[PDB]
């Protein structure tokens, strides 16, 4: 079943959606 | 278990080998006689004082060349020079043989190396001042192999790869036990992309000496990210920071590298992608704490806040990151990549375009430039030239495993209509790398696979119009039940096509 | 997101051709070997006394093939009696 579970929204192409609900705050210089 | 340390390999070793060779302090006879002078290095040595007073006292020259390599390590390449150049004035050196003055010729000739390495500029300047003193201690002394593995690595860095290998095959001539030989050979072999031959010669170099500078470990998590076996790259970069935990952040930098790669093909959910991803980004930011200016770093983080829609960000990092590695075509052609990706939201897709092109005239081997190069051409409707473009690249790299890219030319064959059977071949391409890589297959192309089969073969098109409503649940459209009952009424499936029909 | 599954695809393959400057051979950086201008025999016949056995188990892992057996003898020539 391992198979069917890995499918999911970032291998459908919601990885952008993924990475927006992951917030962190940076050091940036810029 | 026994510990896996600097120390164990220390405990290994003789005593002779654990302390005389990290001291750092350094025993200097004076002139006077049996007096000596002791100068620890860990205080601020005046690189001026000790060569007046190792001048003054006349001592061997093997503490003059331990002292530069000493400031070597400090880093001070200007004070290691002036060493360097002092001892040649010395009247040691002068009244000694020529093998002294070759030794320290060569001994010039790696400064000159690392002012290299560490500036990576000015390349032609310091080649040819490297170049000279290397020539000067050849003269003076051809016998010592010192100066063979310094004409190798002269051209290795000129890539005159034949006659570098010739001396490397010179050397082993000499003797089997060269180590320096064997690395050189690795590097030279991993740069005509011979990665197994380099694994054997790395693995030879580890069994040799498991405390050799550069780390092989290095070179073995490279050819294990070549044969895919990432797990024991990942395993022997952790062995590789326990040894060398200090001035090695390009080992870090794999690391997330690796860790990012096991996120993005290896999470069996959202909350553990999640989860992944946000110990990468804290490990990342860790790593970005010991040094902020690291363009690679920049980069990387650079595709995170694409993903964070910080378009602004990402465009000032891309024009620092080519500001100051213009040097470096690979960073020109991802900035370039990252900026046409901007740039795609604006739909400014002449700006787009052309930033793919400077991506690819950079550096070739992006593909993901080319494949939105074709993009940006398909956005400006130029449905001719797109095809033309994938056709030739497709010519050139037959064996590339770019899976959208057939989908795409399926798509685009489809609705030619002429040139069907070829999408039916990168359709089934594109249906094998998805399978082969555990990723949920587009019922699009089983769509257009069924289109393309309806004038050829009726069953085929109803297996993958079958397959596609199978992959779509609860997601089956109107057009694909009405398909299906059609083709069980062809089929005189009376019962199959009232029930599809329903 | 087509882009963005390529690039996830991709991850950074091509990114990795930089990461090679720990391929760079220098003789001064080891500390040992230069200490004396024989340093560099001694240090070679230093690691003649350890083999692999002296090795750790995990780096001994990390020597990979891209055990002995009772009946291949290693052969000899003038044998006993």
């Amino acid at each position: 079943k391992l198979e069917s579970m890995v499918k999911s929204n970032y291998r459908n192409g919601g990885l952008d959606r993924i990475i927006s609900k992951i917030d962190f705050d940076f050091d940036l210089e810029l | 278990m026994s510990l896996l340390d600097q120390d164990y390999y220390l405990s290994a070793l003789p005593e002779d080998k654990r302390a005389e060779l990290v001291t750092l302090q350094l025993t200097i006879p004076l002139k006077s006689g049996d007096e000596v002078v002791t100068i620890d290095f860990n205080e601020d040595v005046d690189v001026s004082q000790l060569c007046v007073l190792l001048e003054s006292e006349n001592a061997r020259p093997d503490l003059w060349l331990s002292a530069a390599k000493v400031f070597v390590s400090k880093g001070n390449i200007a004070g290691s020079q002036e060493i360097i150049r002092k001892a040649l004035q010395s009247n040691v050196i002068l009244d000694s043989s020529a093998s002294v003055t070759s030794l320290f010729h060569n001994f010039s000739f790696w400064l000159s190396l690392m002012e290299y390495v560490s500036t990576n500029s000015r390349e032609d300047q310091f080649l040819e001042y490297a170049s000279n003193s290397l020539q000067a201690s050849n003269s003076l002394d051809s016998g010592l192999i010192l100066n063979g593995i310094g004409n190798g690595v002269l051209y290795a860095k000129s890539r005159r790869y034949d006659e570098a290998l010739k001396e490397f095959d010179n050397l082993l001539k000499k003797k089997s036990t060269n180590i320096l030989a064997i690395l050189g050979k690795a590097q030279i072999l991993y740069k005509r992309q011979k990665y197994s031959q380099a694994l054997e010669l790395y693995q030879k170099a580890l069994t040799i000496n498991p405390l050799i500078v550069p780390d092989p470990r290095l070179g073995i998590g490279l050819c294990f990210w070549h044969l895919n076996n990432k797990q024991l790259a990942e395993q022997a970069w952790h062995n590789s920071l326990k040894v060398h935990p200090q001035n090695n952040l390009n080992t870090k930098i794999l690391i997330c590298l690796a860790k990012f790669d096991y996120c993005f093909n290896e999470s069996k959910d959202d909350d553990e992608f999640t989860a992944l991803y946000r110990e990468s980004l804290e490990f990342l930011h860790s790593c970005l704490k010991e040094d902020a200016k690291h363009p690679l770093l920049l980069m990387v983080l650079a595709s995170y806040y694409f993903s964070k829609e910080d378009y602004e960000k990402v465009e000032k990092l891309c024009n620092l990151v080519l500001k100051e590695n213009s040097r470096n075509a690979a960073f020109v052609s991802a900035s370039h990549f990252w900026l046409a990706r901007v740039a795609y939201h604006k739909e400014d897709y002449v700006q787009a375009q052309k930033q793919f092109k400077q991506a690819e005239d950079s550096q070739n081997s992006n593909t993901l430039a080319k494949l939105g190069y074709a993009q940006c051409l398909i956005a400006r409707n130029e449905v001719g030239d797109a095809t033309i473009y994938l056709e030739k690249f497709f010519k050139e790299n037959q064996d590339s495993k770019s899976s959208e890219m057939m989908l795409l030319l399926g798509i685009i064959y489809s609705q030619s209509g002429k040139s069907y059977y070829k999408a039916i071949i990168f359709l089934e391409k594109y249906v094998a790398v998805c399978q082969e890589e555990n990723y949920p297959i587009l019922p699009e192309a089983y769509l257009v696979l069924s289109r393309v089969y309806e004038n050829k073969d009726l069953n085929v098109a109803l297996d993958y119009l079958m397959k596609a409503n199978d992959i779509l649940g609860d997601k089956a459209n109107v057009y694909v039940l009405n398909n299906l009952g059609i083709y069980h009424f062809f089929r005189n499936n009376v019962s199959q096509s009232s029930d599809f029909f329903a | 997101r087509l882009l963005s599954a390529l690039f996830s695809k991709d991850n950074f393959r091509y990114l990795m051709n930089e990461t090679s400057d720990g391929l760079d051979v220098n003789y001064l950086r080891i500390p040992g070997i230069i200490e004396n201008e024989k340093s560099l025999g001694k240090l070679f016949s230093s690691y003649k006394n350890l083999a692999i056995e002296n090795l750790h188990p995990d780096d001994r892992l990390l020597l990979v093939d891209p055990s002995p057996v009772f009946f291949l003898r290693r052969p000899q020539y003038v044998s006993d009696g």
